[PDB]
RNA sequence: CUCCGGGGAGGCGGCAAAUAUCCUUUGAUCCGGAGAUGUCUGAAUGGGGGAACCCACCUACUUUAAGGUAGGUAUUGCAACAUGAAUACAUAGUGUUGCAAGGCGAACGAGGGGAAGUGAAACAUCUCAGUACCCUUAGGAAAAGAAAUCAAUUGAGAUUCC
RNA sequence: UAUAAUGGGUCAGCGACUUAUAUUCAGUAGCGAGGUUAACCGUAUAGGGGAGCCGUAGAGAAAUCGAGUCUUAAUAGGGCG
RNA sequence: GAACCCACUGUCGUUGAAAAGCCAGGGGAUGACUUGUGGAUAGGGGUGAAAGGCUAAUCAAGCCUGGUGAUAGCUGGUUCU
RNA sequence: AUAGCACUCUGCAAACACGAAAGUGGACGUAUAGGGUGUGAUGCCUGCCCGGUGCUGGAAGGUUAAUUGAUGGGGUUAGCG
RNA sequence: UUCUAACUCUGUCCCGUGAUCCGGGACGAGGACCGUGUCUGGUGGGUAGUUUGACUGGGGCGGUCUCCUCCUAAAGAGUAA
RNA sequence: CCACAAGUCGAGCAGGUACGAAAGUAGGUCUUAGUGAUCCGGUGGUUCUGUAUGGAAGGGCCAUCGCUCAACGGAUAAAAG
């Protein structure tokens, strides 16, 4: 599962990364805490394009 | 009824065959199974009786859509 | 309804002019010890005995 | 029982014939069409029940005693509205109104499941046979239907039936 | 089988080699190196309908050839015609 | 040892009074007792202090309808001159 | 069949049983309890055999099912003669 | 070896609710185990369909089942126990 | 010789051989037992076929291999009480 993190992790990324997870890892853990969504060609834009700086600025 | 939501598999008849070539009814049933899945529009766990293909559609397409395609077919949720 | 072949038949029996032709038994795999004048006498094809003809009519209506 | 049309010497249905009353040329009986009435059980639907039974509630008019009359009161699905937990918004739930469904019946269609006797001169592969049977459901028919199809002299052009 | 082997108490009524399809032989009729239509159309036992089938050539597993053809190095010999 | 519940011996009956009985004797009779009403268990199943016992006069696999006109190298029968 | 005796299983969401599942009995019980099996009041007692089959425990030594897919061989495909 | 987020609870509490079903919410004990789908080896009279030859002085037990030589075989061939 | 399936003896022609000076002899051994049909599959050749075309796969033809199918004309590949 590709992945986009939305937050800091010790070894995954950090804010954007864009990462392979386990399929359990995501389905059950990172998308429903929040902490990363699926990297699907929309989501990716919208990221990349309008909230990356929102969440830069959402530092804690 | 053992009847996934998402895809509609359920379970098949076929037969045993045997070396001899004897033939037995059978069945074929899906890998059904029950799964909590949240869903921050509602802001709610909703339950679903799935297989794992359903799982791998879900991933493929989102949770959001899948719910609204169960929903404009018909099932409640 | 129609009559029906025994195909069984029909893969053994071809129709010749005036009878039916057929091929001889003893010549498949137990060779070694059977005689030259036997293996070249056995080939080919021979006819089908007249009291055996009326049996092969029965099997073989359309041919 | 009422009305419209037909018809013109009789008639009051049959087993089942009789007397008696009786109705009828101001037109009967009878024939065709349209209306009125239509107890109880039965999907039965106000609750119950051993079918043709027992018991109950609400509204409105009459009533004076312990009644009558006219209606309404089932479930499920959908829609609108109102109300509304754990829990703060919500959501679940709850309720009113409006609409629709249930059941029965000959064969034919479509779909889910699906034998054995028998034959093979025994019998297990095979046959019987996707037959018998059970279940779901539509129509006057159903289903199929317009090529990611056939053919191969480089041609034919959606399905269905003989 | 007189049999002491089987069946029948008696009478009246009923009671068992059929029908459809395909094929083979015989008889009979039409036509004749030719014979014949099927579904179907048709105010319909008529008329139309020639797609198709049987016959008119065999040999060879087959390619192939053909009153010839198979076998063979062989115009020999032999099998089927 | 009566009622009530059983069925050890013998006679009679065997087209019976009776498709399981009568008569003379016999056993239990405060118990693991007898019995009324209403319920539950369904056929390769049920129940069984156990006999393959009982499951509507039917049980080494109940009854009814359907497959069905099952199959039978067997037995019987098969009609005028 | 019985009171008594003995072997074995079951730590509770128990073992075991019914059912297709849900679930139900065991039991609203808890090893002094529950299931299976054999013997059969009581008295004296109940000898030898673990070679065979079963059960229990251990060993990791030989054999490999799905799965995975090293290497080899073959058909076709390019260019050269 | 730890962890919790999938997942288990026939554990406590709150609500739907007047309810030892069920659903949702909180907690607690477990936990990537157990369990389920597909595939695959082993075990499998628990259940199901079947089979288990003929001759023969009845059947069973015993013997035999194919081939060669002599006699029975009656001076051609053939000829049974 | 023979119900069939099968079995047996053989003059003679063409080719290539061995032994003889030569006429000539030799198509297993004095003869009569030493055996197994069909289906399926393996191997060497093949001027046959090759599902649009060229190939290939597969099939056919010649030679040959695998049954104590001994209940020996051989029910199925596989069967006791």
């Amino acid at each position: 599962m590709d992945v986009i993190l939305l937050q800091r992790i010790k070894n995954l990324g950090k804010l954007g990364d864009k990462v392979s997870v386990k399929a359990g890892y995501g389905r059950n853990f990172l998308i429903p805490q929040g902490k990363a969504v699926a990297a699907t060609e929309a989501n990716t834009a919208a990221f990349e394009a309008r909230r990356a700086e929102l969440e830069k600025q959402e530092a804690e | 009824s053992k009847v996934c939501q998402v895809t509609g598999k359920r379970p098949v008849v076929g037969n045993n065959v045997s070396h001899a070539n004897n033939k037995t009814k059978r069945r074929f049933e899906p890998n059904l199974h029950h799964h909590r899945f949240w869903l921050e529009s509602e802001k709610r766990f909703v339950r679903l009786r799935l297989t794992t293909k359903g799982m791998r559609i879900i991933d493929k397409l989102g949770i959001e859509k899948v719910v609204a395609d169960l929903r404009a077919q018909g099932q409640k949720i | 309804a129609k009559l029906k072949t025994r195909r069984g038949a029909a893969k053994r029996f071809k129709a010749t002019a005036n009878g039916f032709k057929r091929k001889q038994a003893f010549k498949r795999h137990i060779l070694t010890k059977k005689s030259a004048k036997r293996i070249r006498q056995l080939r080919g094809c021979v006819m089908v005995h007249v009291s055996d003809v009326a049996s092969v009519r029965r099997m073989c209506p359309y041919i």
